[PDB]
Order: C-alpha cells, then sequence, then structure tokens
C-alpha cells in the first residue's frame, strides 16, 4: 500500500462537522472522491472531507 | 480565493 499525497493550495475552515481544516502547504493522504469538488482524505490523523479545488496542481 | 462547490454527499 503506497501513499497518495496532495498539497493544499488555499486554506479552508470547515462548514460541516465532517470537513477538514486546510492550511496552505498541508499534505493530505487522499482516500477518494465523494462528490464533484469534494474528496475524502487524512490530515494530521483526522479523516474528513475537503474541497478538491483547493489542492495544488503539479506543474513542475 | 476559490469557491467550494455545493455538497450533498457524506460518508
Amino acid at each position: 500500500r503506497r501513499r497518495r499525497r496532495c498539497q493544499v493550495a488555499f486554506s479552508y475552515l470547515p462548514q460541516n462537522d465532517d470537513e477538514l481544516e486546510l492550511k496552505v502547504g498541508d499534505i493530505i493522504e487522499v482516500v477518494g472522491e465523494v462528490e464533484e469538488g469534494w474528496w475524502e482524505g487524512v490530515l494530521n490523523g483526522k479523516t474528513g472531507m475537503f474541497p478538491s479545488n483547493f489542492i495544488k496542481e503539479l506543474s513542475g | 480565493r476559490p469557491v467550494p462547490m455545493k455538497r450533498h454527499i457524506f460518508r
């Protein structure tokens, strides 16, 4: 089981009790997609939902 | 700032 990591590009505070707080530069272990625009992941031990359009694209 | 999409689905 190898890792699937991504990097937060923009901060985000939760609007529902299942959501993660995102801080710029945070590295999330991705679980999967739940809905358009919404992924589940693990960040600092907590599993929760986060907006996928707040994640940094890899462009070199 | 980006805009989050609407949500309906949860675990």
